Parts: C-alpha cells; sequence; structure tokens
C-alpha cells in the first residue's frame, strides 16, 4: 500500500 | 526500493512524428482502494531543474501542450508526445512516489532527426588583453550545423597540428534542432610569435570538401 | 510568481562539510514540505530527504540518514541541506524542490535551479575573461559572430548572459572543457547584424560564484 509520509505534499484523497 | 525501468534510453524523430517512452515500475504503484497510480512525469533540458509535465499518471499539469499525455496502470506506464516539437527535444523522467525512498527512472533521451546543415565557420585570433599575460588561444567556432558528426583540425604554418586544442559540442538547439561546436588551440606567446598562418580546416556532411578558415598573425 | 532560490556553486575538501541554502519566496511557507534531490554524474537523479516547513518534522533517505541535515528557518522562509563527510561521490547537482504538490486546492511542482557542489583539495580559481571580437573573419550570411572566452576557472560552473538577459537569440554557451592543468575554460558565442556593430553594444556577463568572480566585459572590433 502507498506510504502517505513518503512525500507529505501528496494529499491521496484530494 | 521500487526501481523505475525506461526505455528506450534514447530515441530520435522527425520534427511533428509521434514519440513514446515506457517506463516500468518494479512493484506496483497502483491502489485499488482510491484507483490511483503514484506516478508523475518530468522533462529535463541541460542546465535547467527538471519541470513536472504529468501526475497521477496521466493528469497533464496545467500549462503543459496538450501533446504530451500519460497512460497505463499498475506497473506499466507510457509518455506520448504526439506530434514532437523542436523545443520537445530534452531528456524524460519518471517518478514515483508510492513509496519512501522517492524514486526516479534513468531518463530517456528524445532527439530531432532534421536535413543535413553544414557549418557556418569562424575564426578568432587571440585578444591582445591574453597575449599581455603569456598565453595565446585561438578559437575555432562550427555554428549551427546537423548531423552533430563533425571534424576540426589545426594547423599553423600548414602543419598539423597534435595535442594542443580542446574542443566541446552544445546540445541540440530548442529552435533549430542543430549543434554547434568550439574548439580552442591553446600556444604559449612565445610559440604564438613564431608563425603567421593560424587554420582551422573543418570536415563535415554538408561540405562536400574540407573547408579551411585562416588568418595571418 | 512561486520560486525556489539556491545558493552559489561551492567546492570543499574531502571529509568537510557543505551547507547549501534555499530561499523560498510567492506561497505559504509553512504548509508544504522542501525535498532535496541530487543529481550526480552520469546517475538517476537521487532523492535525500524532506523537511516539513512548518514544524521541522525530517524525513531522510537511508543512504544519506548518518549524514544529513535538514533544517529551515521560517522568519527567513528559508531551508538548508548539511552534507557532511564528503566523499568522491557526492560531487553533484543538488535541488530543493517542492515535489508534487497535489491538494485539494491546488497542483504545482517547484524547483530551486540548482548548486553545484564540487569536492576536491583544489583551490579555488577565478577565470580570465577575454572578448573574441567580430572581424572580417567571423561574417556569415549579413551575420557577425563575437563571443568571450572564460578561461582558467575551477571548479565549475561559469555562466553567462548578454546584454544583462536582454540579448538570448542566437547565443550559444558551451559545455566547459577540462585543460591538463585541471582548469576549466568556456566559450560564450552570439550571432548578430552585421549592419549595427557601429551602433549597438554587446556585453558578456560572467559569474563564477565560487571566485566571487562577476564580470562585465564589452567585445567591440
Amino acid at each position: 500500500n502507498p506510504d502517505p509520509n513518503a512525500n507529505p505534499n501528496v494529499d491521496p484523497n484530494a | 526500493d521500487i526501481v523505475m525501468t525506461q526505455s528506450p534510453d534514447s530515441l530520435a524523430v522527425s520534427l511533428g512524428e509521434r514519440a513514446t517512452i515506457n517506463c516500468k515500475s518494479s512493484q506496483s504503484v497502483f491502489y485499488s482502494s482510491n484507483n490511483k497510480n503514484y506516478l508523475a512525469w518530468y522533462q529535463q533540458k541541460p542546465g535547467q531543474p527538471p519541470n513536472l509535465l504529468i501526475y497521477w499518471a496521466s493528469t497533464r499539469q496545467s500549462g503543459v501542450p496538450d501533446r504530451f499525455s500519460g497512460s497505463g496502470s499498475g506497473t506499466d506506464f507510457t509518455l506520448t508526445i504526439s506530434s514532437l516539437q523542436a523545443e520537445d527535444v530534452a531528456s524524460y523522467y519518471c517518478h514515483q512516489y508510492y513509496s519512501s525512498p522517492l524514486t526516479f527512472g534513468g531518463g530517456t533521451k528524445v532527439e530531432i532527426k532534421r536535413t543535413v546543415a553544414a557549418p557556418s565557420v569562424f575564426i578568432f585570433p587571440p585578444s591582445d588583453e591574453q597575449l599581455k599575460s603569456g598565453t595565446a588561444s585561438v578559437v575555432c567556432l562550427l555554428n549551427n550545423f546537423y548531423p552533430r558528426e563533425a571534424k576540426v583540425q589545426w594547423k599553423v604554418d600548414n602543419a598539423l597540428q597534435s595535442g594542443n586544442s580542446q574542443e566541446s559540442v552544445t546540445e541540440q538547439d530548442s529552435k533549430d534542432s542543430t549543434y554547434s561546436l568550439s574548439s580552442t588551440l591553446t600556444l604559449s606567446k612565445a610559440d604564438y610569435e613564431k608563425h603567421k598562418v593560424y587554420a582551422c580546416e573543418v570536415t563535415h556532411q554538408g561540405l562536400s570538401s574540407p573547408v579551411t578558415k585562416s588568418f595571418n598573425r | 510568481q512561486r520560486q525556489l532560490v539556491q545558493s552559489g556553486a561551492e567546492v570543499k575538501k574531502p571529509g568537510a562539510s557543505v551547507k547549501v541554502s534555499c530561499k523560498a519566496s510567492g506561497y505559504t511557507f509553512t504548509s508544504y514540505a522542501i525535498h532535496w534531490v541530487r543529481q550526480a554524474p552520469g546517475q538517476r537523479l537521487e532523492w535525500m530527504g524532506w523537511i516539513k516547513a512548518g514544524n521541522g518534522n525530517t524525513r531522510y533517505s537511508q543512504k544519506f540518514q548518518d549524514r544529513v541535515t535538514i533544517t529551515r528557518d521560517t522568519s527567513t522562509t528559508t531551508a538548508y541541506m548539511e552534507l557532511s563527510s564528503l566523499r568522491s561521490e557526492d560531487t553533484a547537482v543538488y535541488y530543493c524542490a517542492l515535489l508534487t504538490v497535489l491538494t485539494p486546492d491546488d497542483a504545482f511542482d517547484i524547483w530551486g535551479q540548482g548548486t553545484m557542489v564540487t569536492v576536491s583539495s583544489a583551490s579555488t580559481k577565478g577565470p580570465s575573461v577575454f572578448p573574441l571580437a567580430p572581424s572580417s573573419k567571423s561574417t556569415s550570411g549579413g551575420t557577425a559572430a563575437l563571443g568571450c572566452l572564460v578561461k582558467d576557472y575551477f571548479p565549475e560552473p561559469v555562466t553567462v548572459s548578454w546584454n544583462s538577459g536582454a540579448l538570448t537569440s542566437g547565443v550559444h554557451t558551451f559545455p566547459a572543457v577540462l585543460q591538463s592543468s585541471g582548469l576549466y575554460s568556456l566559450s560564450s558565442v552570439v550571432t548578430v547584424p552585421s549592419s549595427s556593430l557601429g551602433t549597438q553594444t554587446y556585453i558578456c556577463n560572467v559569474n563564477h560564484k565560487p571566485s566571487n568572480t562577476k564580470v562585465d566585459k564589452k567585445v567591440e572590433p
């Protein structure tokens, strides 16, 4: 699964 | 980590032709829960930082020409330039932001094929300011030629030189898709002053025989 | 216009440290994470770490964990990357970047211009700048070619503009060559109308940040 802290700038639920 | 593998490593097409770049990720960057692919495409020209083209695998960033498009899902991704323009000569990189560390592909260098253009050949004697300082550099310039292959030879008093020159070629021009080349012959001031004729001789596909450009000291 | 402006190129001895700065402007500094990415010779872009500009938390790549420190100064909206115990693999262009800012309100991606770090025990040397004057031997098709020769500098890079950036068409600034002495040289040339050499002024603006060199050389017949 994706790691949402790989790039904090990415909001995966936008 | 997630290894990003691109293919081909380089490609050349004519102006207006379609260019296709492939990127494979070593693990899926797809998340079924939100149907998204954690992938981006960048463009980079020499001396410049990368510029973002595509994100979420297929969303083109605002302001990017619509001849750029991204497709794919899972591990197999494609960047398409539908009609290659002169300004598109660059390297192109995929990028994943699925997992840490963030990683980039090895790049695909995209090149224009165009018609043969012979170089314009110029020669520059050393400046008096440089001679004041004990050295003499003679510069031979080959401007706006295609293809990239070219041969420069230096002659001093009609004698072929070896070992006293260096040269470099530009990246491909973003407007006319040509190359240019600069070669420098460096002599001591004392050696420069012992000879009369300085010449650079240029061989290139666009020239039916070598062109010699020269001056007298 | 959102932007990131980095400090100038440096040379540092093996085993020493380098600190590169990244000045942010034109956006809300504390909202986003600044990443550091380097690009070494013949190698893939390499992510080093990020800092959240607000609370200052970091994440470092395993490759650099023991040697890198990323900090930020909110009062000057500036981020910093310090790399210690420098080694030959560390010669590279270092970028700061707001990578993939993909929020409900925004979508953008910004990079600094890059900072070249050279790991070497050789001394910084500033270039001489010599004119390449237009002459009967540099005319072609109604144009005249002229230029500047930037000779004998260390480390890379030199940058060259013409007429403070107002002259860009027809410019070629060539990749530097490495001389036997270990010093570099480069040429920058431009083609201009042959008919107006008497009324126009052509000045090459040469910058070599490691040596604090800023030279403006007027090039005349």
